[PDB]
């Protein structure tokens, strides 16, 4: 019974600003491609096998922060190091196009 | 396995970064300075922009000749002090052309200093140079260029806290007739650093409204990203010896937590009082940790 | 392979209230007095960690007017493996 | 019972890059900004199933469509090192 | 089986699409520009419209000569920045004709830049060019063409976020007497994309009233199309291991659904509170999910 | 043909209230407080699905102040075939 | 008794706009032809047999979304890919002509 | 039981200098001020684990990354002298 029971703390909610949370690390990840595939072919997979991805070659790649899609970029090579070039923040319409 | 002893003061910090925005600002400034020079000298100069050099300050200092006119300039609101270096050859050519000389005789420099008349001529040239540089920067980022001081030796400037600091040098070569000269523009990397993302990518034909709309939509897109928030109830200091003998049933004393720090991947975001709500460990938020 | 060499090194132990995963939206509109839950039922033993690595489990206990953690068990690697797996 | 879970669909992804950033950095990104990746060129791309890493493999393009060759399947020994 | 290693920065994105509406706009603009040129130069030019080229921007940039007058233009309300490229040959011909020259001598270009008088002549020509282009576009989609900036090098424009972006290039060849020259009109595909369905099919002799009546009737026809609406009560996350041991009689805990999402083929359309009405699972609609 | 390789992969399970098929007309004139039915009688077991693929059937049950799905059966392919057929 | 009994929710009905429902996937299908035929000839059908369709050759084809006829188009071949060219949204009169 | 504490992470540091100063002195320091170190050049740098000294070793750079070679591990005889 050490912990004190908190309740009724739903005072209000309003966005303050985006600098209170600024220096918080984000997990950025660029995605090469997607493919919907069942377990059928999944175990059929051996070493050296090739899995085709739904994404057409040369299309803009997807950029996610903490696993949430935010933007579409393009992959570039700078000094032998892989780099993405941000092209456009995705729209809610393409977000749902992605969902379906 | 490469393993060599650590020697201080060795040039081991290498930061190579292409600066396209500076690469175009240099040509814009060169065009502006060429017509300014045409307007002043009543001649036709050609200015070739050299490769931008990203080098430690003492390399730039040692490559400079002595004496050479150095023009400390303030690129406000950027904190720092840039340098405009006019070679003896260029000021000699300008003075020769202004004072009834068709540059027939070769330019001779033997460590001769600059008189008050030469200093005034250099000030007149530097006014055009600074106007051209400000106009060139105006396209990307509007800056005001102020001339604060002129010097002749290298040890009087010290615009870098340490001689091993990294600076960005752009040498231009100005040719008038057969005569030639050069002049450099050096900016400490501290001034450029807040504008690196602007100076790195090549400029795009957009507008300030479009740019602010872009980050606005991106900001709105970022908001829909789940985070991991971790609440720290207590932090007790134990020796390794206690940890090995530590076995179930022991009691490790802790102090009163007045407030509970909530951090995301280490960075604290909240301090809030602990509690229990709906059978769940709850926190009553007291204060968002603003910087 | 020395033993007395690191027999005395200090470590710092942390205990959590609980996990929770909540987006930038709710974090920005959190105000004073707002209440946020955690992923743990009130009663499970809290997780003790060192250098961000799981080390133990225990809950807070009130003896007189003083507080401490009553460790329940020590997690073997097998348990740690299922911790990461699920 | 294996027959039941031998037919179910699942979502497969392959990730090309991984970087850790603060928000000063994320906001600073504009249009055309290049973001460097911690991953070196040629290293095996992670392959994830519903966000769960199971394998590593190189990038290869077949018939003008993106693809990946399964170099190896990671044993949970490397999972400790993944964190 | 064709399988080759993935190489970045390779021209692998091919988007070929016939643009009939642009194919007729080009001739309309060419006719307008020909009479404008007749009005200005007091001569008789003939303009041949070349094949529209859909190519990456760096192909267009590399095919261009240096130096060449580039005219950044704004085709509002279309967001973006197009380019009008006047060849050195064409501006040389125009300046020669204006300033007392019957084009007797061959045109000589050796990397010579453009003076202020040449720039003013090019501005005068570009005014007619932009008027003709706006009038040609006026027939299909009324656009206003604004000239914002002129440049001489290729690295100053960068109207494409990346050099691999796709642009639409139309080269015209203008011949005056024996002399010849060329000029291009390049539009980034981002500007054209909102108007692709308009620029793809050849124009039809209709009216705006008829067009709006058409989609109106189509909209009304679409309304009588049955959909499949799916309500999601809960979404519980279980491991594969739980699914195989999962057998009838088990209980999988779920949380409180405050609202129930209703989606058509994945896309959510409604959030509504669950209920039972007339022995049927019912939903009390609370909010249509507008974008 | 590995087994421990995918023995730990997570899946997401969804449960439905019911089907219904309704045109653009009624969808556009749906207002706040409007009530729409479903194709299922109140009482049949709901269909549990993974990645849009049928996996189980069960209904919601109230134990104390908590909710969960009580799975009734596991659909063999034969049943799945008649599901598609009718 | 967990579910709460909802009733009397027939507040009103009014079309809002066609953009609230916009990014919803539609099932578009072009139809080659029709033919009313009984089971008599149905099983008589073998591999390689030919079934005549009521639609005259070269007539505009039918376009349906989610199985509802909306427009009549014409079939064209573009880059070796089949494509229909929308010609006219059908009228209620031809809709009923189709019904009978 | 050794297995439990044979895997735990710990934070390691190596300190290059050590000086005692008053605040007149600390405040007097400005930008570019050089602060002398009690430690002579070439003496073994202290190596600390969570702020606890265990060893002494020289400074060496490997593959363009800072490093240190463990010259010796200090026995608690020197700890009395460390204070």
């Amino acid at each position: 019974a050490v912990f004190q029971q908190l309740g009724g703390g739903d005072v209000s909610g309003a966005m303050q600003d985006i600098d209170l949370i600024m220096d918080i690390p984000v997990k950025l990840t660029v995605e090469l491609g997607r493919t919907r595939m069942t377990i059928k072919e999944l175990l059929r997979l051996t070493q050296g096998s090739v899995v085709a991805l739904d994404g057409l070659a040369g299309e803009p790649l997807d950029i996610l922060i903490n696993g949430y899609l935010i933007a579409q970029g393009e992959v570039v090579v700078v000094a032998d190091k892989y780099g993405v070039r941000i092209t456009d923040i995705i729209t809610p319409s393409e977000r749902m196009r992605r969902l379906s | 396995s490469d393993i060599r002893p650590y020697d201080p003061n060795t040039q081991r910090r290498v930061v190579r970064e292409r600066l396209q925005a500076l690469e175009i600002i240099n040509e814009r400034f060169a065009r502006q300075f060429r017509m300014g020079l045409f307007n002043l000298l009543r001649r036709s100069p050609d200015i070739t922009v050299g490769a931008i050099r990203i080098q430690p300050y003492h390399e730039f200092a040692r490559n400079l000749p002595v004496p050479t006119n150095l023009n400390l300039i303030h690129l406000k609101p950027l904190r720092g002090t840039g340098l405009v270096v006019f070679s003896p050859s260029l000021v000699f050519i300008a003075v020769d052309n202004l004072f009834g000389g068709d540059g027939r005789f070769p330019t001779k420099v033997e460590g001769r200093e600059f008189t008050h008349t030469e200093q005034r001529v250099i000030n007149r040239m530097l006014k055009l140079a600074l106007e051209g540089y400000s106009d060139a920067w105006k396209a990307i980022n509007p800056l005001e260029v102020e001339y604060v001081r002129s010097e002749m030796q290298v040890k009087f400037t010290n615009i870098t806290t340490s001689p091993n600091d990294i600076v960005v040098n752009t040498p231009f070569h100005v040719e008038i007739g057969n005569l030639t000269g050069e002049f450099n523009i050096c900016l400490p990397f501290s001034m450029i650093e807040p504008l690196r993302e602007l100076l790195v990518n090549p400029p795009l034909e957009n507008s300030r409204h479009e740019d602010q709309n872009w980050r606005d939509n991106l900001v709105r897109q970022v908001q829909h990203s789940e985070l991991e928030l971790v609440a720290n109830f207590a932090d007790i200091p134990l020796r390794l010896s206690q940890i090995l003998k530590l076995k179930p049933g022991d009691v490790l004393p802790i102090e009163k937590p007045d407030r509970i720090i909530a951090h995301v991947d280490g960075v604290p975001v909240l301090t809030s009082q602990y509690g229990t709500v709906n059978g769940q460990y709850a926190l009553r938020v007291e204060h968002l940790i603003n910087p």
